[PDB]
């Protein structure tokens, strides 16, 4: 999974 | 006598390393590091501990708890959070930890929880009325605070804030923010509550804004020497600190503090061993 914050997820 | 804390975080990926700031001393000094790497966490000082409460290792997002016993500097695991919770906000009202909101890996959270230190349980309370993560929390005049963060639902960064009444077990809005903070610093000093900083898409925020509940109305004061999203808060001797965080590309080392009697925010002359964002801050007896 991402491994962004999901505010950062695109 | 203070000691301001600092715990985890992103440099640039999730760290173990925990510092600690002695004001007398003016130096930082490292301590017992977290026994996994996290960022993301919450963090509260709470019946003399430090609690580190969820984030993420670099790879998932956790339900683990660890405390931090500044005497021993030794941490030792507690109960697990029923859900895994990263970009949380955690606080204490009435002797209960809270852990508020978050992403769990898949979605935002509107979910709660909170934790009773004497049975060592976690239990859901009355869940948010949205889901909000990279959520900022305060605690003032009784009352629990949720502030900005980002809701997955409507893919919006949010200028909205709400309110958790432990004795009715109910969230309320509360008038909103002048602008949309996603990963808002949130303080509390001298009976405001502070949401500095954080971002709306790309556009990092250097402003910062105060919210009085006896007039349940917002207003900006001074901006921020740089902007910052994803810092850690805290309130020490009169003065609000903003510690790390990042402007979107970088990753902040720096230390400043707001002084409410000037309206001003200074840099602290001393920095981090590194620049690190989404890290934990409290603040501890010496």
């Amino acid at each position: 999974e991402p491994e962004e914050p999901e505010a950062d997820q695109h | 006598p203070k000691l301001m804390v600092v715990v985890g975080g992103q440099a640039p990926k999730a760290i173990r390393s925990v510092e600690c700031y002695d004001f007398k001393e003016e130096r930082w000094h490292q301590v017992a590091e977290l026994p996994s790497r996290r960022c993301r966490a919450g963090m509260v000082y709470m019946a003399g501990l430090v609690f580190a409460v969820g984030g993420f290792n670099g790879s998932l997002r956790v339900r683990t708890v660890d405390s931090y016993d500044p005497v021993k500097d030794q941490w030792t695991s507690v109960a697990n959070m029923r859900d895994r919770r990263s970009t949380l906000g955690a606080a204490v009202l009435n002797g209960l930890l809270y852990a508020v909101g978050g992403f769990d890996g898949s979605t935002g959270l509107s979910s709660v929880e909170a934790y009773n230190i004497k049975s060592n349980e976690w239990f859901h309370v009355a869940p948010m009325n949205t889901r909000r993560s990279s959520v900022g929390v305060g605690v003032v005049g009784g009352l629990l605070y949720a502030v900005g963060g980002y809701d997955v639902a409507s893919r919006q960064c949010l200028s909205t804030v709400e309110c958790y009444n432990a004795t009715t077990n109910e969230w309320t809005y509360i008038a909103e923010m002048s602008t949309r903070r996603s990963g808002a610093g949130v303080g509390v000093l001298n009976n405001l509550l502070y949401a500095v900083g954080g971002h709306d898409g790309p556009l990092v925020r250097k402003s910062v804004e105060v919210y009085d509940p006896t007039t349940n109305a917002w207003r900006q004061v001074a901006d921020m020497n740089m902007c910052r999203r994803n810092a850690g808060v805290c309130a020490v001797n009169g003065l609000l600190y903003v510690v790390g965080g990042d402007d979107g590309s970088c990753n902040l080392a720096s230390v400043e503090y707001y002084n409410p009697t000037t309206d001003k925010w200074t840099v602290v002359s001393s920095c981090m061993s590194t620049g690190r964002s989404y890290a934990g801050v409290t603040v501890i007896d010496k």
